[PDB]
């Protein structure tokens, strides 16, 4: 029963504490799932981990650069 | 990188303080013995104290 | 993988059918900045007032007393600033020479 | 009212102004800025526009020496400026060129260089705060400045909100 293997990529998404949701609202489309979403201490700015497939992460930095206004960023 | 400088909307609180727009930093070291006794000379003091 | 004094609407742009982009989600910048020239407290109607539910979380059980302290001087502030009322509402002891000029443009004399 | 110099001939066939209008720039901004709050109060508070061509077409241009001359012009649009907070700018904040006889801010009469205090530039950056933007970082304009446009240009294709 032979199948077949894509690669996963993980992402960190760095926020203000508003575009959280609009980085929820993206990730819904590219087959995706959040992890892990923690405070930084000492700043208001928060961590979004999260893993998306590699094929579908084609543009994914400008869709979040562009729907959040600039604010937030990825890797 | 994200400037994240925030604006003071009160004149009466200090210049430094603690704005909880920042999220709490959550609490918890090769520390010698006081029997080993380093003293300062008295004229010594910190830097701009006054 | 295959004379017009007036601007036309076929030479307009952000005719896109997306639904990130519609809705572009325009920043509130932390409850602190604003929008220029738009007016402030039509500002502070149209926000998303989720960041003042942040702010009396997260802030000290003196800081809302000190939150309402400080909106009762802003508060006496305008109070001071209005004592330019329409005329309608106003009294005859107290309509000054501005009221009058206003009073006078409105039925085009 | 404004008093400047004039070029002129001899049999007064023409007449120059030979100024160059020098402003501060944050003074300039204020000041437009706290133009730009009175005229919104003045809209909510009271419009009758002024008729146009006012001199009807048979009529010569009225003379200076006999109607302006001696007649004391109206009040100009000032703000109130609170004296306890707008202090440092009280004295020179509706000048025609403000601060010019000073030698600690205005280098001299040719009114070329400007260096100003902390609590001065404090007060003119609150004034001016109908016409700034709340921008802190270049986070914003992403694929909205210029050599994002001129790519666009140069691939003839049109970004949302762009030009074309």
């Amino acid at each position: 029963t032979p199948r077949l293997m894509e690669p996963y990529y993980f992402v960190e998404v760095q926020a203000p504490a508003d575009c959280v949701s609009a980085v929820y609202t993206v990730l819904a489309r590219r087959r995706g799932h959040v992890t892990q979403d923690a405070p930084i201490p000492g700043s208001p700015l928060y961590t979004i981990k999260a893993f998306i497939p590699a094929i579908d992460s084609f543009g994914f930095e400008t869709d979040l650069r562009t729907h959040t206004q600039g604010q937030a960023f990825s890797l | 990188p994200n400037v994240v400088f925030i604006k003071t909307e009160d004149p009466d609180l200090p210049a430094f303080y603690f704005d909880p727009l920042i999220n709490p930093i959550s609490h918890r070291e090769p520390l010698p013995d006081d029997d080993e006794e380093f003293e300062l000379p008295e004229f010594v003091e910190p830097f701009l104290k006054d | 993988y295959l004379f017009v004094f007036e601007w036309d609407a076929s030479e307009d742009t952000s005719i896109d059918y997306n639904p990130l982009y519609k809705e572009r989600h325009q920043v509130q910048l932390l409850g602190r900045g604003f929008i220029a020239g738009i007016d402030l407290k039509q500002q502070k109607r149209e926000q998303s007032r989720f960041y003042g539910d942040l702010m009396e979380k997260r802030r000290t059980l003196e800081e809302k007393e000190q939150e309402e302290a400080r909106l009762r001087k802003l508060r006496k502030k305008e109070a001071k600033q209005r004592w330019d009322r329409h005329w309608s509402q106003k009294k005859l002891d107290e309509m000054t020479d501005r009221d009058w000029r206003i009073f006078r443009e409105d039925y085009s004399i | 009212i404004r008093d400047v110099p004039v070029l002129y001939h001899i049999t007064g066939a023409i007449s120059f102004v030979n100024e160059i209008p020098w402003v501060i720039e944050p003074v300039y901004i204020s000041q437009w800025g706290s133009m730009w709050i009175m005229m919104r109060r003045e809209k909510r508070d009271r419009f009758k526009r002024m008729r146009f061509p006012p001199f009807d077409d048979e009529e010569p241009p009225l003379d200076y020496a006999d109607n302006i001359l001696d007649v004391e012009p109206l009040e100009a649009i000032q703000l109130e400026l609170d004296p306890e907070e707008d202090a440092p700018v009280l004295d020179w904040f509706y000048d025609h060129q403000p601060l010019r006889d000073s030698r600690k801010y205005v280098n001299g009469s040719t009114y070329q260089r400007w260096q100003f205090t902390l609590p001065m530039m404090s007060t003119l950056y609150r004034l001016a705060n109908q016409l700034l933007t709340d921008l802190v970082d270049d986070n914003y304009f992403y694929l909205f400045d210029l050599k994002a446009f001129f790519t666009s240009k140069a691939l003839n294709m049109a970004i949302p909100g762009g030009p074309k």
